[PDB]
């Protein structure tokens, strides 16, 4: 961790980040998802400041910001909605 | 580079280096997101040039003249020209015209 290896394969963790096989993107994601602290301001600071996104390519990388930030919300709460008008009662 | 460089060209590829991408006289990387981006400050640079400069032209520019001459500075030339010489270039062009439109 921090070595001059990890500088140079960083093209290789977003192509692991960008992976079309499930399994492998998760793995990735994990390690990705750890790299900075669970919140909003820190994440959006992040995908502005810190990544260089010239490494995805060719690639939609708005998939990556939305997979970041969307991990910062509380997984535990039972799913609900304010649509209270549109909901079956 | 074939047409030479106006002071207001120089002036126009140094605040565009600092102003817009927020880099250093040295270009050196303040955060990894903000590389530079030649072909905005190529961009800006023919908002106002006299002859399209090309974005490696406006980068070899600016290492190469810049660089070393903010190493009188590029705004002290153009606060001193007083908008003269792009003035005179434009006064040119209009002989120019006019020259063409009485040879009708």
């Amino acid at each position: 961790s921090g070595s001059e290896l990890t500088a140079k394969l960083e093209p290789a963790f977003l192509s692991g980040l960008r992976c079309a096989q499930p399994l492998i993107r998760a793995k990735f994601f994990e390690v990705f998802d750890n790299s900075m602290k669970r919140r909003v301001y820190e994440r959006l600071l992040y995908v502005t400041c810190s990544q260089n996104w010239e490494a995805m390519g060719n690639h939609f990388w708005i998939k990556q910001c939305i997979e970041l930030l969307l991990a910062v919300c509380e997984k535990s709460t039972p799913i609900g909605t304010s649509c209270q008008g549109a909901m079956l009662p | 580079d074939n047409p030479e460089w106006l002071i207001s060209e120089d002036w126009a590829l140094l605040q565009a280096v600092k102003q817009l991408l927020e880099l250093p006289l040295n270009l050196t990387i303040v955060s990894p997101a903000h590389t530079p981006n030649w072909d905005l400050v190529s961009d800006v640079v023919n908002s106002c040039s006299r002859i399209y400069r090309s974005s490696k032209q406006c980068r070899n520019r600016y290492e190469n003249v810049i660089i070393p001459r903010e190493e009188l500075r590029t705004s002290q030339i153009y606060a001193q020209d007083e908008n003269a010489t792009h003035t005179q270039l434009y006064t040119s062009h209009f002989d120019l015209m006019k020259m063409t439109a009485g040879k009708r």
